[PDB]
C-alpha cells in the first residue's frame, strides 16, 4: 500500500495503479475567524470537486477512475511512443508537456461524448 | 451457497447525532409585523399539513436530560435577543446621579412607596449643555448612593449599560418549529405515559417539531403543551435533591394578570436621534398589579401533584413551602412578561397548602420592574420602556418547577420549594419527546447476485 | 523608595478619573513606569 | 409509504422503499438564522457528496441497488440470506456489521479498481 | 459554434444539438460582512441547484447523460401533438408552457420506472 | 451643526476615494441576464430583439 501522492515520482504506469487514494483524498463553527475559514474552504473544495465531476460527466467518464474514450490521439500533441511515455516519464512531466493542448483535448472529448450520445439515441429510436 | 456483498442506498437506518437546526414559523407571522424578535421573516414558512410518519415495531432510547436541541435552542434565543437589541438605544448617559424623592400624588395622600420621582441632569444634543430632566422609577431599579437617602443610582450602573428595548420591536412569543437539514430526522416519542427517559415503544418521525412558544418564566410554565393521560413528574434523578422536578399538567389552570394603573410616558432626548422613554405621573386612582387563579382549580391541581409526589416518595410526608424571601427576585417569585411589562408575582399563596393522607379566587400581588437582567448573566441588562394604559394577560399554567430540599437529619418529611434555576428547563418541558438522528442510507448486505464481469 | 536604572524607572502618579457614574470624578493614584508617561510641560510635574 | 416508513420492516419490505430515503437525503439574510441555514446546507451537501463519492468508487454510481463482485465472507456473518432478509431489520444488521464496515468498503474499492483495469486491458487487446 | 443559450428561439431539434454549452454553463476573496455572506450564499444556492438536478437525473437512471431515453410511455392525455411538428415547429419554451401542469407526474413515473427496472435487473442477476 | 439634533455625522475618510467607477452586475451559475436590444424600447412590454 502507498500513501497519498506516494506515486508522484513513479512512472506513468506505476502511478496509474494508485488512483483510488488520491480520488478519495480529494474529498477528505461560529462567526469566528476559523469557523468562517473552514466554511469557505469547504465551499471551495466542494466547488472544485463538482467542477471535476462535471467534466467527467460531460466526457462520459462519470464515476470512472480509468475511462477509455473514442478521441483519436494526435501526433501534434505529442509524438512519443506509448512505451517510453508509460515507462520513462512521470505524471508531472507529462502534464507539463501537454498543458498546451489540454483545452483542445477537453473540447474534443465533450464533442465526442455528445456525438456518441445522439448516435445511441437515434439507434435506439430505430428499434 | 456463495453470497456477494450488495450495496443499498436509501436504507432506513440511523444513529444518534448532534446537528444544527433552523427555525420555521407560521405563515401568519409574516403578515407585516417585522417588529418581532423571534421570527422577523428570518424563518422559512411552516410546511402545511406536517408529515408525521409512524414507525412501527421500533424501540428507541430517549433522554430528555442529556438531550441536545435544548442547549442549541437556548443559544439561539440568546442570539436572537442580542441581534434584536443591537440597533436599540444604549442607555450609557443614564448612569448618572439621581436626586430621588418619594413622589406624593393626590391618591398617595389618600403601594405608592413602590415608585420614586427622580430628577437628574441629562446631556442635550450639545455636549456643553445639560438639562435638568425628571422621571419616575420603580424602587426596585434604583439603589441609594449614600446613607442620607437623597441621591440614588440605577441598579445596573455597577454592572453594565442597559439597552432600551426598542418600543416598536415586539417580543411576544410565537410558535417556533425546529427543523433538521437534509440527511437528518427527528424521532418523536408518541408514548403518552413517557416519563422523559428510557425506551419508547411508539415512535414516529417528523421534519419539524410542533409549535414551541419561547416563553421565559419561573416557578410556573406558561402557555405550554399539556400531558394526555395524567400528570407527569420528570426528574433526571429523583433521589438527587439538586435536580429540579418538572411537573406536567394535563389540565391548564387559567391565570389572569393585570396592571390596572394608567401610566403616562415621556420622551427624553439623550443624544443625537436618541430618545429615552420614561415614566410620567399616574392618572387616576392607583391599584396594585395582581394575578388571579381559581382557588378550586389550583387546589385540585396541587392535590393531584401531591398524590403523584407521594407515589414517587412512598414513606414520607410531602409538604409544599414557598421559596425563601432573601434571594434574587427572578428565583423567589413567579416572573414573566405580560404585554411588554415584566411582572414578579409572589406565589406564597399558591404553595401554602398542606395535604393530609386522610368561586373564590387566589390573588397574587405582583411587582413591575423596568431594568431586567435576564438569562442570569451579569453584564447583559436592558430597560423595558413603560407602556401607556392598563395591561392584561390570560396565560395557561401548564406546568410547575419544584426542587426537593436537602435531606435533613429530621427525616420522614420532604419539602418541595417552587423555582429552580437553569431556565433551559422551560424548553426541556417542550422538547422531551424529540431527538435528532443522522440517517446512514448506505448499507451492505449479502445477496445471491454477483456483478457481471 | 529604592535602597540605592530601577530607581528612576517608576513614578508615583495621582489623577482624576470617571467613576461608574459619568458625572463624578474620583481622585485615584497608581504607579507607572517612566516608559509609559510623557511629560506635558517642562516643569516636570504633569505627565500623560 | 412516507419517509423512513419501513424503519421497523424487514429487509425485503424496506428495500422496496429506498427511493423516498434517497430523495429526502437532499430535500429543499445576515444574522443567526441565515448563517445557521447556510452552515447546515453546506454540511448536508458534504454528506451527500461523500455518499455519492463512495458509491462511485464502488462502481454503483447512479444506482440504488448495486450487486458487487466482492464475495461475502462467512466470518462477517455466517447467517444465511433468508433469515437476515425476512427476520431482521436494517438497524440490527447495521449494529452487527458495524465492526467490519471499513474492511468491506476497502474491498469494494479494490474490486472496482481491479475491474476497471481489467476492462481497460480487455479493450486495449481489441 | 453556437454560444450559451444560442438556440433559445430555435426549434427543439436544432436546440437539442447544443446542450453541451448549457450544461457547462450551469456550473461555470469575500469579507466577513453582509456582502461576502450574500455572495457565498448565492454560490451555495447554485451548488444546491446543480446537485438537485443531478440527483433527479440519477433517480431517473440517466445520470451522466444529457439525452436519455426512458421506458415510461407517453400519455396522450399530457399532449396529443404530432412528432415532426413538435420537433420542427415548436421551441422549448412553448413546450414547457404546455407541460407545466404534468411535469411532476412524469417525474414520479420516470422514477418508478427506473426503480422497477433496477429491481428486475437485480432479480435477473440473482437468478443466474 | 445642522445634524446634531438628528444623528452623528461621520467624516469621509480623506484617503478614501468615492468617484463613480464602472460596475458590472453578474449573475451566478444557473442564472442568465436578458438584454433587450430593441432600440426604440420604452422600458415596458415585449421586446423583439433579445440577447443573453
Ligand atoms: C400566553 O398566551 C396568551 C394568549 O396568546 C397571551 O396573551 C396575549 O398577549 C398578547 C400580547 O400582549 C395580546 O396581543 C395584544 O393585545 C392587545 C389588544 O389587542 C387584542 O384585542 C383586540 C380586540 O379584539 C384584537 O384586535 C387584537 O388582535 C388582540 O386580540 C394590544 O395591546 C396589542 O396590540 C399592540 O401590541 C402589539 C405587540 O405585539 C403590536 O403589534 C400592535 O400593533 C399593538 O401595538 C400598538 O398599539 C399599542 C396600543 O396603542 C401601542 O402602545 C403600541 O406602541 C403600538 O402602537 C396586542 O394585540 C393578545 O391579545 C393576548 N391574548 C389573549 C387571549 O389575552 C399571553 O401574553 C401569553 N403569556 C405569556 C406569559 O407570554
Ligand atoms: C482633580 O480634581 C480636583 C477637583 O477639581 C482638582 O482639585 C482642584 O485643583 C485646583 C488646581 O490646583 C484647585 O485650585 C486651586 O485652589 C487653591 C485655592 O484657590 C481657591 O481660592 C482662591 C482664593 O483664595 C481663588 O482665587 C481660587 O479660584 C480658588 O477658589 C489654590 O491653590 C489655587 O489658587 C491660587 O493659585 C492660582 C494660581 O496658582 C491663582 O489663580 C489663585 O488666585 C490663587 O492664588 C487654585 O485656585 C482647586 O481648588 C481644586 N479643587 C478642589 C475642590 O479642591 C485636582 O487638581 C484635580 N487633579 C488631581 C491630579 O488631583
Ligand atoms: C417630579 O418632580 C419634578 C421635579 O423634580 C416635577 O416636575 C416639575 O413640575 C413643575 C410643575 O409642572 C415644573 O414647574 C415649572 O416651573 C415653574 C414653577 O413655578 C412654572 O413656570 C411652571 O409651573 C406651572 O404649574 C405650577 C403648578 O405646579 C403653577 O404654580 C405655575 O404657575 C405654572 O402654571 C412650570 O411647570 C417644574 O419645572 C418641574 N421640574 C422639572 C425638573 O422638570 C414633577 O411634576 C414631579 N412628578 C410627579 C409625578 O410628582
Ligand atoms: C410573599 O408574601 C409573604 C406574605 O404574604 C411574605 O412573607 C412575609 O415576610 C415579611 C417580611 O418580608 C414578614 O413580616 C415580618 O418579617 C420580619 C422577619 O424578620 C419580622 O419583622 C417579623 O417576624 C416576626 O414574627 C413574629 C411576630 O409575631 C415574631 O415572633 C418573630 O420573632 C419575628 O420577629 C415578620 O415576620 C411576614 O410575616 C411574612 N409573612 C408570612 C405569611 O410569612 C413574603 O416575603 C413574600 N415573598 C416575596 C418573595 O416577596
Ligand atoms: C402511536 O403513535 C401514533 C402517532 O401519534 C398514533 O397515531 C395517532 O392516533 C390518533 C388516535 O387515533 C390519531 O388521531 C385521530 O386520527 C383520526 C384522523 O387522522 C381521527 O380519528 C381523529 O380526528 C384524531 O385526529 C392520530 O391522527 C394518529 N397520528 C398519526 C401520525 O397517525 C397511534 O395511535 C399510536 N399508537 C398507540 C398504540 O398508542
Ligand atoms: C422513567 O422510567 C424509566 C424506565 O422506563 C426509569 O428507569 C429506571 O430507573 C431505575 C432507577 O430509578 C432503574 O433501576 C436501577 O437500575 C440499575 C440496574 O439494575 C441499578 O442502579 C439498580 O439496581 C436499579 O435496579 C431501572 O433499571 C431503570 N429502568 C430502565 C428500563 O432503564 C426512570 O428512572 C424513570 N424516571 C423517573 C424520573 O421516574
Ligand atoms: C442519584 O443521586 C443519588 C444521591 O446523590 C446518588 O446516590 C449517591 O451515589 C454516590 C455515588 O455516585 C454515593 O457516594 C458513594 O457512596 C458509598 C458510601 O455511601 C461509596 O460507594 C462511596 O464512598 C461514595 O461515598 C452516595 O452515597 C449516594 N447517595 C445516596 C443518598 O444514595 C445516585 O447514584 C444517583 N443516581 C444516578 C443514576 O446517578
Ligand atoms: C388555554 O387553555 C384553553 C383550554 O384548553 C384553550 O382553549 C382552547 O383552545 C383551543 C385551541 O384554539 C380550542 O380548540 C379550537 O376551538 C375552535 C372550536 O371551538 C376551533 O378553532 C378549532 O376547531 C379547535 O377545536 C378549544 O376549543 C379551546 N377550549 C376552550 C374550553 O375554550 C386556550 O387556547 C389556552 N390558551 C390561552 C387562553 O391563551
Ligand atoms: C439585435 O441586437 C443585436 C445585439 O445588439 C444587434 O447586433 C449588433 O449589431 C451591430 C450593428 O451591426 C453590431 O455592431 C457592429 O459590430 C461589428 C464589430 O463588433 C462591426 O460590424 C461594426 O463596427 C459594429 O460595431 C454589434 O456588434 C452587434 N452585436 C452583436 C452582439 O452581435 C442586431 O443588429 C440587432 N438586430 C436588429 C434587427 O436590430
Ligand atoms: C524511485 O526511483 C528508484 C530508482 O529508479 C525506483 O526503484 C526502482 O524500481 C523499479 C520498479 O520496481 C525497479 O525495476 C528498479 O530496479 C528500481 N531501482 C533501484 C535502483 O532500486 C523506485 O521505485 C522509485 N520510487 C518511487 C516511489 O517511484
Ligand atoms: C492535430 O493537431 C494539429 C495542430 O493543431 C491540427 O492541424 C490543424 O488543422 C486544421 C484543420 O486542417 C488547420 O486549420 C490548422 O491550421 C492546423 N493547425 C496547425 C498548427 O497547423 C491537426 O488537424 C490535428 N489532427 C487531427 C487528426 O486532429
Ligand atoms: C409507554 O411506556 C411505558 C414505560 O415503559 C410502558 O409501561 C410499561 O407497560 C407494560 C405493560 O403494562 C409493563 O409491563 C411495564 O412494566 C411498563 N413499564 C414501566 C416502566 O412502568 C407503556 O406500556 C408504554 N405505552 C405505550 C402505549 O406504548
Ligand atoms: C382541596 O381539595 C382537597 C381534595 O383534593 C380537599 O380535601 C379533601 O376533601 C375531601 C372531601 O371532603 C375529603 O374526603 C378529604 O379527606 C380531604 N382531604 C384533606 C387532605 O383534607 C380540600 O378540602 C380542598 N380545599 C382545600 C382548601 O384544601
Ligand atoms: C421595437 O419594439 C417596438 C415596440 O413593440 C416596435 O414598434 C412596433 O413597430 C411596428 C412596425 O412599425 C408597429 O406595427 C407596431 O405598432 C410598433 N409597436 C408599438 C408598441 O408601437 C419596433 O418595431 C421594434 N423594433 C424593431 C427594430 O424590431
Ligand atoms: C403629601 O403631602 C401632603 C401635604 O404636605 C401631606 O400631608 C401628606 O402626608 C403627603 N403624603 C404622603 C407623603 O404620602
Ligand atoms: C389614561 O389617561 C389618559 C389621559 O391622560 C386618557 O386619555 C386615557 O383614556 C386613560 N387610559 C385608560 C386606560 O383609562
Ligand atoms: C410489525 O410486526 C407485525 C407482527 O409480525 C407485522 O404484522 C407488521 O407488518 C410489522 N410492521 C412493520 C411495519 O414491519
Ligand atoms: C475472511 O476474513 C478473514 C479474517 O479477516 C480473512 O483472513 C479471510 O481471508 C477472509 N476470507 C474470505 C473468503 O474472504
Ligand atoms: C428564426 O426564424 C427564421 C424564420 O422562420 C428562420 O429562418 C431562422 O432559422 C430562425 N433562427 C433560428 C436561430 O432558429
Amino acid at each position: 500500500f502507498l500513501g497519498f501522492l506516494g506515486a508522484a515520482g513513479s512512472t506513468m504506469g506505476a502511478a496509474s495503479n494508485t488512483l483510488t487514494v488520491q480520488a478519495r483524498q480529494l474529498l477528505s463553527l461560529q462567526l469566528g475567524v476559523w469557523g468562517f475559514k473552514q466554511l469557505q474552504t469547504r465551499v471551495l473544495a466542494i466547488e472544485r470537486y463538482l467542477e471535476v465531476q462535471q467534466l467527467l460527466g460531460l466526457w462520459g467518464c462519470s464515476g470512472k477512475l480509468i475511462c477509455c474514450t473514442a478521441v483519436p490521439w494526435n501526433s501534434s500533441w505529442s509524438n512519443k511512443s506509448e512505451t517510453e511515455i508509460w515507462n520513462n516519464m512521470t505524471w508531472m512531466q507529462w502534464d507539463r508537456e501537454i498543458s498546451n493542448y489540454t483545452n483542445t483535448i477537453y473540447r474534443l472529448l465533450e464533442e465526442s461524448q455528445f456525438q456518441q450520445e445522439i448516435n445511441e439515441k437515434d439507434l435506439l429510436a430505430l428499434d | 451457497p456463495n453470497l456477494w456483498v450488495t450495496v443499498y442506498y436509501g436504507v432506513p437506518v440511523w444513529r444518534e447525532a448532534k446537528t444544527t437546526l433552523f427555525c420555521a414559523s407560521d405563515a401568519k407571522a409574516y403578515d407585516r409585523e417585522v417588529h418581532n424578535v423571534w421570527a422577523t421573516h428570518a424563518c422559512v414558512p411552516t410546511d402545511p399539513n406536517p408529515q408525521e410518519i409512524v414507525l412501527e415495531n421500533v424501540t428507541e432510547n430517549f433522554n430528555m436530560w442529556k438531550n441536545d436541541m435544548v442547549d442549541q435552542m437556548h443559544e439561539d434565543i440568546i442570539s436572537l435577543w442580542d441581534q434584536s437589541l443591537k440597533p436599540c438605544v444604549k442607555l450609557t448617559p443614564l448612569c448618572v446621579t439621581l436626586e430621588c424623592t418619594a413622589f406624593n400624588s393626590s391618591s398617595h395622600t389618600n403601594a405608592m412607596q413602590e415608585m420614586k420621582n427622580c430628577s437628574f441632569n441629562m446631556t442635550t444634543e450639545l455636549r456643553d449643555k445639560k438639562k435638568k430632566v425628571s422621571a419616575l422609577f420603580y424602587k426596585l431599579d434604583i439603589v441609594p448612593l449614600n446613607k442620607n437617602g437623597r441621591q440614588y443610582r440605577l441598579i445596573n450602573c455597577n454592572t453594565s449599560t442597559c439597552t432600551q428595548i426598542c418600543p416598536k420591536v415586539s417580543f411576544d412569543p410565537i410558535p417556533i418549529h425546529y427543523c433538521t437539514p437534509a440527511g437528518y430526522a427527528i424521532l418523536k416519542c408518541n408514548n403518552k405515559t413517557f416519563n422523559g427517559t428510557g425506551p419508547c415503544n411508539n415512535v414516529s418521525t417528523v421534519q419539524c417539531t410542533h409549535g414551541i412558544k419561547p416563553v421565559v418564566s419561573t416557578q410556573l410554565l406558561l402557555n405550554g403543551s399539556l400531558a394526555e393521560e395524567d400528570i407527569i413528574i420528570r426528574s433526571e434523578n429523583l433521589t438527587n435533591n439538586a435536580k429540579t422536578i418538572i411537573v406536567h399538567l394535563n389540565e391548564s389552570v387559567e391565570i389572569v394578570c393585570i396592571r390596572p394603573n394608567n401610566m403616562t410616558r415621556k420622551s427624553i432626548r439623550i443624544g443625537p436621534g436618541q430618545t429615552f422613554y420614561a415614566l410620567n405621573d399616574i392618572i387616576g386612582d392607583i391599584r396594585q398589579p395582581h394575578c388571579n387563579i381559581s382557588k378550586e382549580k389550583w387546589n385540585n391541581t396541587l392535590h393531584r401533584v401531591w398524590k403523584k409526589l407521594v407515589e414517587h416518595f412512598p414513606n414520607k410526608t410531602i409538604i409544599f413551602f414557598d421559596r425563601h424571601s432573601g434571594g434574587d427576585l427572578e428565583i423567589t417569585t413567579h416572573s414573566f412578561n405580560c404585554g411588554g411589562e415584566f411582572f414578579y408575582c409572589n406565589t406564597s399563596g399558591l404553595f401554602n397548602i398542606t395535604y393530609n393522607s386522610n368561586t373564590k379566587v387566589i390573588t397574587l400581588p405582583c411587582r413591575i420592574k423596568q431594568i431586567i437582567n435576564m438569562w442570569q448573566e451579569v453584564g447583559r441588562c436592558m430597560y423595558a420602556p413603560p407602556i401607556a394604559g392598563n395591561i392584561t394577560c390570560t396565560s395557561n399554567i401548564t406546568g410547575l418547577l419544584l426542587t426537593r430540599d436537602g435531606g435533613n437529619n429530621s427525616t420522614e418529611t420532604e419539602t418541595f420549594r417552587p423555582g429552580g434555576g437553569d431556565m433551559r428547563d422551560n424548553w426541556r418541558s417542550e422538547l422531551y419527546k424529540y431527538k435528532v438522528v443522522e440517517i446512514k442510507p448506505l448499507g451492505i448486505a449479502p445477496t445471491g447476485c454477483k456483478r457481471r464481469v | 523608595s529604592s535602597s540605592h536604572i530601577a530607581m528612576q524607572e517608576m513614578k508615583n502618579c495621582s489623577f482624576n478619573m470617571t467613576t461608574e457614574l459619568r458625572d463624578k470624578k474620583k481622585k485615584v493614584s497608581a504607579l507607572f513606569y517612566k516608559l509609559d508617561i510623557v511629560p506635558l510641560n517642562k516643569n516636570g510635574r504633569q505627565y500623560r
